[PDB]
């Protein structure tokens, strides 16, 4: 751990819970002692084609008969909860991936189809290959450089520079790191003045 | 959509005091979606709450199977009693339904014969020690060897074989070492049915 | 949907000169709506044209429908894969099933005549035992016979994989205790493929 | 026939035969080299009031019988069509008035409303039938000659047994040929 750029967890489907998130946030409890959160990188899987039971996810929408760009939304996806899912410890995540982006946009088998086999198997008109835009990928990069909670660190946060300085180094670059780091903070130094917007560091 | 499986009880368990039998049922092909199994235990169409569930046990990627293990009473077992498994899923359309009793039918005393090795087998390091076992009914036993009053485990036993009479039969072959039949050790083939007096006999077998 | 069952030959068939072994194809649950039911098969996935397929049997309203390829003797000895194709209308897609021998080296089986115990002497019916073991593969065929002639009452158990990855069984001849006793002579024969032409005697009397 | 969108052919009364179709089939053995299946059309008639001999035509309904059949070759038809569909739900004149010429009359003749009853249980039947369903991946799994064998030969299960001219399969796309064994008079 101590020599990795990042830790890129795969957690295609559901992984328990009402949001669907337990195994994310019980694993993250643990990643956190070994890594920076801003290392931390959590995927899902687009809909390969000709899946059988033991790799259907459903991370993306499902076919829609009168839609056919259903599979390009990303709303109420796995996929966007996945962007929008933050540790509650820490800091703010790295980002997210996805498995088989030459599938962005490829619409899910529907639910009715969930216990075909390799014997057994019902294809399907999205088990056709496709030209993709990787509509869906630049969604959700967009989604999350659009997220407030990258917003960097200004005045506003911590009005002395010196500290704020300290500050970044230590706990990140973002304002919705200072709510989740949860270690220590060495601030040092006769430049700084005051220790305003220290308050910040709720989880410290 | 899940499946169930009800297995009856190991038929050494059902008749011998030191071992407690049990009747387990098992559902395979269960989802990562809706995982919540639960399970009622009928016995003779009565309730019974005493049951032990185990925990998921993931087969392969996103699908997890379910056991459930109901301890049994002897007596319940031998008197023919039914065991009910019910199992309900949200994917499932209506519960499922699966019910084990015991082989019905007239039971027949096994006559138990221990055959001593060829002389042509002496030739070899190794030698065949033969138990034979007729005209038992039902097919449910179990054979055992032993030899100072140590279990002997080096042994193969057939599948009881339907006879031209209705009852059954086997052969139990345990092997040992040439050197431990010629220095005159015993060995005993122990036969456990319903139809022997405390479901038990054993037969010696040694050099003559 | 209709089923398929694919059995191998009897492996007497497929060890003595004097019998021709066969495949057999066996399709159940066949509707009356439905009938026509097509026959594929396949010898090392070469299609071959010699196959005999018997007509329909009513096993309600359901037909049963049987297909028969002779092999050669050679070709299931050699481990040749034999596949079954069926067609049919209330079928998705075709069914196929093959068998094979049992590949691995062969071993020859140890036949082994023991005589009745003490204790069954004190009964009107003896049982005359034949241990085969130490056999591979576990196609093999027992039969008895005394003074030339053979001896029918008897059964033989399925053969058991052994701790050794061999094969062994028993088989167990019945006869009246005074035939025994009068010093008749009993042979068990055993038909398997590692054996010199494929078979061996082994005699039991009093004694 | 080639710039024709539908051709309909009016078999109004018996047509010879036990099945009392002789006529339509044998015209149909004849209609199929200009037309195609789909363009095949169907017609009886209702009872008209006042109806001489030379126009009566008279379950167990030849519209149903109509409603039902289809050529044995090219194709499943169009449809079928009904002559004076303002008298839907009027019963026929009785056998017994089969020469009742101009030189009768019964309550029939007279005029009434209609609900168009009978029109609607021939379209619901029509609809219901399975030989209308659609080619799927269950009889053509491959794609790419699935796509092809509609576009030549029809769009429904029933078209394929009965398709019997030419079918010209191209490109590199196509991986198997099942499902070609049901263009069985190919
Ligand atoms: C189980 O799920 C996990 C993901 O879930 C995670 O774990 C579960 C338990 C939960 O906790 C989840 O929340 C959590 O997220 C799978 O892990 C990733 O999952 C995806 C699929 O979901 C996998 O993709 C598949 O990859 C195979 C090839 O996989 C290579 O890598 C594997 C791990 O490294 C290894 O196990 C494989 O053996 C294989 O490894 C290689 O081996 C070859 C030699 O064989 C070697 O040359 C390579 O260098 C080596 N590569 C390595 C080590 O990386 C891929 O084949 C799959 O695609 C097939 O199937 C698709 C339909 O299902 C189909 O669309 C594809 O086109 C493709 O199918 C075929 O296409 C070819 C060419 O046209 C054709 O010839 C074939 O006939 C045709 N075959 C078939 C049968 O369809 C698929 O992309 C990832 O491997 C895996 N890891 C990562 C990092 O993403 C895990 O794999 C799942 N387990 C199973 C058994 O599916
Ligand atoms: C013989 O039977 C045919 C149907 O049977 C088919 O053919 C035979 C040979 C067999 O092979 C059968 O198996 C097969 O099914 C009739 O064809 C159609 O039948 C119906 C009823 O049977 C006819 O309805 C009747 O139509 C009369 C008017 O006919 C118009 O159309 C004729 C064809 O184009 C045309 O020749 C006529 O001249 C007339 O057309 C018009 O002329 C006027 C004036 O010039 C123009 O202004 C219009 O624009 C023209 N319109 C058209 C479309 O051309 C009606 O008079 C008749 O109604 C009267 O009698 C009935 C009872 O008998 C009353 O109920 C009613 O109130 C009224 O008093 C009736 O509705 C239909 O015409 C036929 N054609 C079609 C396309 O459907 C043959 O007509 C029939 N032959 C004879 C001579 O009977």
């Amino acid at each position: 751990a101590e020599d990795l750029d990042y830790l890129l967890r795969q957690y295609y489907g559901s992984q328990g819970g009402e949001a669907e998130v337990d195994t994310i946030n019980s694993d993250w409890n643990q990643y956190q002692n070994y890594i920076d959160a801003s290392q931390f990188m959590i995927g899902f899987s687009f809909f390969e084609e000709s899946a059988s039971k033991g790799n259907l996810w459903f991370d993306v929408n499902e076919y829609d008969p009168n839609n056919p760009e259903k599979g390009k939304d990303i709303e109420g996806t796995r996929a966007k909860k996945y962007a929008e899912w933050q540790p509650s410890t820490g800091g703010l995540k790295a980002g997210i991936f996805s498995y088989a982006i030459d599938r962005d946009g490829v619409a899910h088998v529907p639910s009715t189809y969930k216990n075909r086999t390799s014997t057994n198997l019902q294809r399907h008109e999205v088990d056709n290959i496709s030209h993709t835009d990787y509509t869906v990928s630049r969604k959700l990069k967009t989604l999350m450089t659009e997220d407030k909670r990258y917003d960097v660190i200004d005045q506003k946060d911590i009005p002395d520079p010196a500290l704020r300085e300290q500050i970044i180094q230590q706990v990140g670059q973002y304002k919705g790191d200072l709510e989740r780091y949860n270690k220590t903070l060495v601030l040092t130094g006769d430049k700084i003045q005051n220790l305003k917007g220290l308050e910040k560091l709720s989880k410290l | 959509g899940p499946s169930v499986f009800l297995f009856p009880p190991k038929p050494k368990d059902t008749l011998m005091i030191s071992r407690t039998p049990e009747v387990t049922c098992v559902v395979v092909d269960v989802s990562h979606e809706d995982p919540e199994v639960k399970f009622n235990w009928y016995v003779d169409g009565v309730e019974v709450h005493n049951a032990k569930t185990k925990p998921r046990e993931e087969q392969y990627n996103s699908t997890y199977r379910v056991v459930s293990v109901l301890t049994v009473l002897h007596q319940d077992w031998l008197n023919g009693k039914e065991y009910k498994c019910k199992v309900s899923n949200k994917a499932l359309p209506a519960p499922i339904e699966k019910t084990i009793s015991k082989a019905k039918g007239q039971p027949r005393e096994p006559q138990v014969y221990t055959l001593p090795p060829s002389r042509e087998e002496m030739t070899k390091n190794q030698v065949s020690l033969t138990c034979l076992v007729k005209g038992f009914y039902p097919s449910d036993i179990a054979v055992e060897w032993a030899s100072n009053g140590q279990p002997e485990n080096n042994y193969k036993t057939t599948p009881p074989v339907l006879d031209s009479d209705g009852s059954f039969f086997l052969y139990s072959k345990l092997t040992v070492d040439k050197s431990r039949w010629q220095q005159g050790n015993v060995f005993s083939c122990s036969v456990m049915h319903e139809a022997l007096h405390n479901h038990y006999t054993q037969k010696s077998l040694s050099l003559s």
